[PDB]
RNA sequence: GUCAGCAUCAGUUUUCGGGGGCGGAAAAAGAAUAAGGGAAGGUGGCUGUUUAUAGCCCUUGUUGUAAUACGUCCACUGGGGACUGAGGACUGCGGCUUCGUGCCAAGGAUGCUGACAUAAUGGU
RNA sequence: CUGCCGAAGGCAGAAACUCAGAUCAGUUUUAUGUGUAAAAUGAGAGUUUCUAGUGGGCCAUUUUUGGUAAGCAGAACUGGCGAUGCGGGAUGAACCGAACGUGAGGUUAAGGUGCCGGAAUGUACGCUCAUCAGACACCAGAAAAGGUGUUAGUUCAUCUAGACAGCAGGACGGUGGCCAUGGAAGUCGGAAUCCGCUAAGGAGUGUGUAACAACUCACCUGCCGAAUGAACUAGCCCUGAAAAUGGAUGGCGCUUAAGCGUACUACCCAUACCUCACCGUCUGGGUUA
RNA sequence: GCGAAACCACAGCCUGGGGAACGGGCCAGGCAAAAUCAGCGGGGUGGCUUGUGGCAGCCAAGCGCGACGUUGCUGGCUCUUCCUAUCAUACCGAAGCAGAAUUCGGUAAGCGUUGGACCCACUAAUAGGGAGCUGGGUUCCUACUGAUGAAG
RNA sequence: GUAUAAAAAUAGAGGUCUCUCCUGUAUCGUAGAAGAUGGGCGAUGGUUGAUGAAACGGAAGUGUUUUAUUGACUUGUCCAUGAAAUUCCAGAAUCCAUUGCAUACGACUUUA
């Protein structure tokens, strides 16, 4: 709980709202977001019912110019964003200010794949949803509602898992190896009374 | 209720691995694979036994205990003895012919009412269908899952339906005549 | 909170009544000024004795007996509905009265939309025998061999670093 | 690894004034709080919710609704005190005590410790 | 978003009018 | 309001008595017991009401009501047991017996054959010809008429113009084989008479004997 | 002249901590220890029973005049922070002091120190 | 330009003088029946005189009669508005607080504490899943009610003499009772609807048959071992119709709530309350050094 | 090259609300990027309501009423878009539905719903509604559409 | 201190039949006149800078490893010097020209 930065987030078995507002609320303290795998974040609600509300959400545009009427996103990341800035003072500078400070990605690009990736205990659904409650998937109702890029992005998220798994493999075999050493080396124990 | 049980004993059927709830039961007559993710239980296997429990669970929730005791007791019952399904063809004027390719996971129907069309069907996997010559024109799918099998008879049924037609008369179809096991 | 009262009261004694009797109610309020109303409308509502006319003579706060032993406790109470008249009897396994009837407000505010008003208190009695319990929850708790894992885990430091655990 | 809510089952308060302790639950009251003892006298015999309290593994035998006194009996007979210990949960959580009980002194005391644990960092080639 | 056919809210005029004519109501009832 | 199974309701107009109806057993019972003689126990098996009935023609009566319900009003005990030693003929007390009044000759030997029942086994390996179907597998020198019986057999036989066919020869029963409900319910349509309904005459409760053996 | 820091005060105020009484069923509990009673969600023993190779509940005695808990009070006390410094010789009401041009937290802030002056404050 | 006083649906003020009073009160007691009379508390009370402005109306309140599908109309009192800014109810002539000099600090009211938004993604117990949920606000128009949705209750039922259900079986013989008919055997159709047996087989609950026959229940026996059923009430939930461009619990969103109900703390701030400084008005004391 | 005038509080996007008058200013949202050109003229009052009539009697779940029942009697010519309450087309269920043709009902507004003097034809059908013009009858700016256009 | 990269479930995970989680209050790092000048004792390590070469990383590769050569500093431990009156915080394109696949004018499509 220190101020970081950038803060990177991974979205995944997390709700939208309570994720957007914790987000939300951060932006304006001044803090650079980076919210990764937005399509696994999860919301209450069947999965019918929440593409009922994104259908009825298409429904809102101009009777004059619809170029000029409601932008529907499809992308999940677009839609964590409108989430958010839908709690956001965007009309003001400093809300403005402050959507610039949050990067919304699909999947965990290559810039933020190396970088430890926190979460956020008031949004995951595990912790704040009651077992046996149906719920859904963005990155689901996004490719029922439009978004065309999912299976690229299973598939760039195959090859990041299998890299990463490699990586946590040597990662973990130099730890072993360090942790060997720890009790051989003896002040580990002579003076260990401070309680390290 | 705190404590709703249910209990299931396991025939010589020889493994029943339940690892997040992703049951591969492993019998004689083959290897069957299912999963549980859609519920909520413990699955507690002591001996010959396996126990399914509910804590605290509502009567929706407490709806798929006895859902689950059923689908695994079908499983088993699938590796010991399988299920066979028989239909009979019904035809009052055109013969119905039935071809079978690759090794009976493909139907192809024709003459249906006169038809020129080609009805085609892919089994759901496990189903085998064959011609038994003990008695004509009857169509048997043998498999190890009930669901399967007992699907491919709805899918051959259903595609095979007489539309616009007084059905109280006209009776031609497929139709299933009996339900059993291989043994 | 709730605490449980003793209130004996009479009327102010006169020629015609030398010696008024005495009229003591077992009953739960936050405080004595609560108590001593709440008396004071059922005795009115009971036996038609007028607050201005009479005087309540004793109050005395009562301690649970034994707060270290649980015990199931059935409570008769009275309604006042949409129709204004209804009867319950509920049960409630707690160490003390004063909880018993705090849940059983707690639950009747939650399940038939009651308030302290609306709710009158008949009896609050202890049942001690097993057989005379009713209330099937109740018997399931006091079952000899019960056991059951925690429910509703549901587990400022913001950004936890890692996953939660919330099983063993 | 189940943790079953058992009468004898002995517990960790982790939240109210007596956090940090070691109890053991004497009577289940209801579906929602216990009752619970402990032999150390500090801490009072009382009924608490499940929601300020973690579940240990070590369960200990033990008679329903006993007394305080057979219930430091048993518990001293059973020596659940430094089996708790034992465990290295509780050596973690003992070793956080000291270490938040530490001050600046010993903080470079162990400042200069920690890098005469690095000073090796000798590994076979 | 909504999901209904029928707005929530309500307008003051009809909000107003429920405490214009709910007690009428309940004098005619007596 | 409530998922609940659905309980219809018909207008019979038949109500038992239920606890009244146990009690007139009772009474019944005892009765039988300070009747005269004769001191049977025999109730009634697997053989038809017409069968029983023409059983308790030879009589001047065969009564028991609820099994075990007679033994539970006599009493396990001898002091409250009407007869003596009646402990040990409690427990063979069990199944469809009772008294009557009049035999004992007719009961061993006259055993009147009736239609089978499921759970037993065939006395042989019947066997049903394909084609048309025979009401009397042979012995009519059969109509074929029995056009609804076609909907209702569920054996692999088609109505073809207007005749119930069978595509192939069907083994309705095998020896040496527990007879199940399907089996039983097609035989009972032909001529099975694989019963043969017996009497227990082991002890008799003789008012100065009262010697009840149990051979 | 400008801006600061600290100390001792006065007015207002917020937030922690300790000590001590006094009340209730002179808390109720509880512990320890003597009687009797009852049994279980029945332990050792042998589904059924009555502390045995676990114990529990009820009543009484005792340790006792126990503690705790709450309420309440102290003209008992220890800290932390913030805003304000109006008035302008002397009286007055008070406490120490032996009276004392005596001193004092007693009819409204003084004391010490530092930095800057081409900077800082304040105005536009 | 500033200050002070300040309405009206006979008033407010000015001047002239009474009594340091029992002299008055949008008040409450006591006594007699809203009237009158003679203790509480508050206040200094007053009389004649003249002279500006106004004499309207909207909203709600409680007392009645006439009323009707349905609202509605006419009275009396009460206040608010009008002359009134401020906090809250997303915003507002009538809703909840609060009556306003310039400032500093503290504390609140009403309403609130997921984000927009200052304040607990607090604690505790329950209810609810809605393929057009709820945050609504006497839920009053539709409103009378429907639901195999859920949770609680109230009143009657059987139940180790074996409960409900489930499978096995019996479910009969006079009799195809009598008129009725091509053909009707319990079941096209007209009154019942009796009897031998029981533990029970209804002149028969339905299907079906030209007629039959066959199956089923409603009625009993075998196995099986414990609770089960019926009728009502309460809360939430679905439904109880509504159209015409995009769409609104304020938005985003929220489902062990950020919805509904209660309980307990903590917290947020109005021009309101408290302490202080200052400005002005009024009132009171003193002032020939 | 010459060169006006009317008009002018200030201006300029829409949706829902702002008790009304909803407006452009206020509330909550969609949105929002200089400078311009040529066109065309748009912009200057119940949460009502719907499909089932009036009088009398008999019950009677229940609280003198009393529900359903039950019985008694006499304006037209062209135009953008939306709603479904569907005429046709697509797919379904039921019916003496043998076939053909057809009736009713369900999802369904994607796509059509004409030509002539209620009349007579065509058509698969000629379904119902919401938000520039003429006849007989009384004595600037903004929008829309195209066209350029400085700029990281 | 601009320090920390598995994945997945939560009615289960991972490690050697056994063990661990039950939160990062963790781990890495952390002295020095803002990091000075020397002396030893102990280890071939750490910080690594500079270059020089190998491999890897394409989702926005914002970098990763491997080294080599050296120049450094080497708190690993133990000693000696100086700090202060900072004496109480602060090469292209376009115009002119041309074209007619385009066109009110711009623009466009060609030539030049």
């Amino acid at each position: 709980s220190e101020f970081q930065k950038v803060v990177v987030i991974d979205a995944k078995g997390h709700l939208l709202g309570r994720l957007a507002s914790v987000v939300a609320k951060q932006l304006l303290g001044g803090q650079k977001v980076v919210v990764v795998r937005c399509e696994e974040l999860n919301i209450s609600g069947h999965f019918f019912r929440n593409k009922l509300k994104y259908l009825a959400y298409l429904r809102k545009a101009c009777r004059y110019n619809p170029s000029r009427g409601a932008f529907h996103f499809r992308a999940p990341s677009r839609i964590f964003q409108k989430a958010v800035r839908g709690m956001l003072p965007h009309k003001t500078a400093r809300g403005q200010a402050a959507l610039e400070h949050l990067q919304a990605v699909e999947g965990i690009p290559p810039p933020f794949d190396k970088q430890k990736r926190v979460v956020v205990p008031a949004a995951l659904r595990v912790l704040r949803l009651k077992p046996g409650r149906k719920y859904c998937t963005v990155g689901r109702l996004s490719s029922e509602v439009g978004w065309k890029y999912n299976d690229i992005v299973a598939k760039l998220e195959e090859r990041r898992k299998v890299k990463s798994a490699a990586f946590y493999q040597a990662k973990l075999a130099k730890q072993k190896k360090i942790a060997s050493a720890k009790e051989a080396s003896p002040v580990n124990q002579k003076l260990s009374q401070f309680g390290y | 209720d705190i404590y709703k049980d249910e209990t299931l004993t396991i025939p010589k059927g020889v493994t029943v691995d339940i690892k997040a709830r992703n049951v591969t039961v492993t019998g004689p007559r083959g290897t069957l694979k299912q999963n549980l993710r859609h519920v909520d239980i413990e699955m507690k296997k002591q001996g010959n036994t396996i126990k399914f429990i509910v804590w605290h669970g509502s009567r929706k929730h407490n709806a798929c205990i006895r859902s689950v005791y059923s689908i695994i007791n079908n499983m088993i019952i699938g590796v010991t003895q399988g299920f066979r399904y028989k239909m009979r063809l019904v035809y009052a004027h055109f013969p119905i012919n039935i071809n079978l390719t690759e090794n009976g996971t493909v139907v192809e129907i024709r003459n249906f009412l006169g038809e020129r069309i080609t009805r085609v069907i892919k089994c759901l996997p496990g189903v085998t269908v064959s011609i038994s010559s003990a008695v004509k024109d009857e169509i048997i799918l043998e498999g190890n899952s009930l669901e399967n099998v007992s699907q491919s008879a709805a899918n051959i049924k259903q595609i095979c339906n007489v539309r616009n037609k007084d059905i109280r008369k006209f009776l031609d179809g497929i139709y299933v005549s009996e339900r059993g096991n291989i043994e | 909170a709730l605490k449980e009262y003793q209130v004996v009261g009479r009327k102010v004694p006169t020629e015609h009544e030398p010696v008024p009797k005495l009229f003591r109610m077992r009953l739960f309020a936050p405080n004595e000024s609560v108590a001593k109303s709440r008396y004071w409308y059922f005795l009115k509502m009971i036996n038609k004795v007028k607050k201005a006319t009479g005087e309540i003579v004793a109050i005395n706060e009562i301690s649970e007996p034994k707060p270290l032993k649980a015990k199931v406790f059935g409570i008769w109470i009275r309604y006042d509905s949409r129709s204004g008249t209804h009867n319950m009897y509920k049960e409630f396994r707690d160490t003390t009265r004063v909880g018993a009837v705090e849940a059983m407000y707690a639950d009747m505010a939650a399940r038939h939309r009651a308030r302290f008003r609306s709710i009158r208190i008949l009896k609050v009695v202890e049942v001690e025998k097993k057989e005379d319990v009713r209330r099937n929850y109740v018997k399931q708790l006091l079952n000899p061999h019960l056991k059951f894992p925690l429910p509703h885990r549901r587990t400022k430091k913001v950004f936890a670093p890692h996953r939660p655990s919330t099983f063993y | 690894f189940k943790r079953y809510v058992e009468v004898g089952r002995v517990v960790l308060v982790t939240k109210g004034e007596y956090t940090g302790k070691l109890a053991v639950i004497v009577d289940i009251v209801d579906h929602k709080r216990a009752l619970i003892d402990s032999p150390c006298s500090e801490f009072p015999r009382q009924v608490i919710r499940y929601g300020s309290v973690v579940l240990t593994h070590i369960v200990m035998k033990l008679p329903r609704g006993a007394r305080s006194g057979i219930v430091a009996k048993k518990w001293k007979a059973q020596d659940v005190c430094n089996k708790w210990a034992s465990s290295a949960w509780a050596k973690k959580l003992e070793a956080k005590k000291v270490r938040s009980q530490l001050n600046d002194f010993d903080r470079f005391a162990v400042m200069r410790l920690k890098k005469q644990r690095r000073e090796q960092v000798n590994v076979a080639v | 978003v909504s999901l209904k056919k029928k707005s929530k809210r309500r307008t003051t005029r009809l909000r107003s009018r429920i405490e214009k004519k709910a007690a009428e109501s309940k004098r005619k009832q007596k | 309001p409530k998922s609940r199974r659905s309980k219809v309701l018909t207008l019979a107009q038949t109500e038992k008595k239920g606890h009244e109806g146990k009690a007139a057993l009772f009474s019944g019972v005892q009765q039988s017991l300070d009747s005269f003689d004769y001191m049977w126990i025999f109730d009634v098996t697997n053989m038809r009401n017409t069968y029983l009935k023409r059983i308790r023609d030879d009589w001047k009566r065969i009564f028991m009501g609820k099994t075990k319900v007679m033994a539970k009003a006599l009493g396990h005990t001898p002091e409250e047991e009407h007869a003596e030693n009646v402990s040990k003929l409690t427990k063979l007390l069990h199944g469809a017996v009772g008294l009557l009044f009049t035999v004992i000759g007719y009961f061993e030997s006259f055993v009147q054959n009736d239609f089978a029942r499921a759970g037993a086994v065939a006395p042989f390996t019947h066997v049903i010809p394909a084609g048309p179907v025979y009401s009397r597998a042979g012995q009519i020198p059969l109509t074929h008429t029995l056009e609804p019986q076609v909907r209702q057999l569920g054996m692999p036989t088609v109505l073809k113009n207007g005749v119930v066919t069978l595509l192939a020869d069907f083994p309705l029963c095998t020896e040496g084989q527990q007879l199940d409900s399907r089996q039983t319910r097609l035989l009972k349509l032909f001529g099975i008479t694989a019963a043969e309904f017996k009497v227990g005459l082991l002890g008799y409760y003789s008012k100065k004997g009262a010697s009840v053996e149990f051979l």
